[PDB]
């Protein structure tokens, strides 16, 4: 086609779905990860996540306004990677890689998995 | 906004 | 912070959100433009125009799942900055940027009215 | 990946 793009539109269409996400505003889902929750938009966690997509494609789970994660999942590597999908930064640290890996790896989140590889690789 |  | 950030993930984020969209996957709400019907995701409409912004933030309106255009909306102009809104990229040319410009202002999609009046401005 |  002969369109024109505007370069930052992506990233202001994702800094307002934050936005909202931070108000509580049409947030139809919370994610239950053992004693903590977390409210999110099933859409954004669709275009972040394998797992979630899978999930909300299902024609009943689609319509759960709760999902429970295996309780082998870590609620703070689970809040970083929401973080993260709703901003595009990664917030890894020594402390979190191992959990943030794992966390990624069972979300399907496959670049995150791939920079947790190479930062674990650099300190071996 | 540019030529994509 | 000490966070890394992946460049294109807002990017995928908004391409995985326009493959709801084609696919009519958790569009929650239906935009009436006349006798057209434009089905969308009222999260990414807020998050791209202060019109849509402003309704589903009242208390009333957030719940409808239908919202009509004043008719004076030209479909085309609409189907035009709707799809701007899930792509980044937007359709401008000679025979609808008049339209394009007025749908814009109404929708109060800034960044979208001033290249329209900028390009308006260098064919006079 | 970049440092922003
Ligand atoms: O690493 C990742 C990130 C990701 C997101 C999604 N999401 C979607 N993919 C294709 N079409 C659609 Cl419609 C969506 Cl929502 C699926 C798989 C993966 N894997
Ligand atoms: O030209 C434009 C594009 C636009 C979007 C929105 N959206 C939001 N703004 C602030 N916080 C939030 Cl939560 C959202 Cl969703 C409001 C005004 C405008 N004007
Ligand atoms: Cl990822
Ligand atoms: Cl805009």
């Amino acid at each position: 086609d002969s369109c024109i793009q505007f370069t930052r539109h992506a990233s202001d269409v994702l800094l307002n779905l934050n936005r909202l996400r931070s108000r509580d505003i049409l947030t139809d889902v919370v994610i239950v990860v053992s004693r903590e929750q977390f409210r999110a938009h099933k859409t954004v966690l669709m275009a972040c996540s394998g797992l979630f997509y899978s999930i909300f494609t299902d024609q009943l789970k689609c319509n759960l306004s709760v999902i429970n994660l295996d309780p082998e999942i870590n609620p703070e590597g689970f809040c970083i990677l929401l973080d993260f999908m709703y901003t595009s930064r990664l917030n890894l640290r020594e402390g979190n890689i191992m959990a943030v890996m794992a966390t990624a790896m069972y979300l399907q989140m496959e670049h995150v998995v791939d920079t947790c590889r190479k930062f674990i690789k650099a300190s071996e | 906004w540019v030529i994509p």
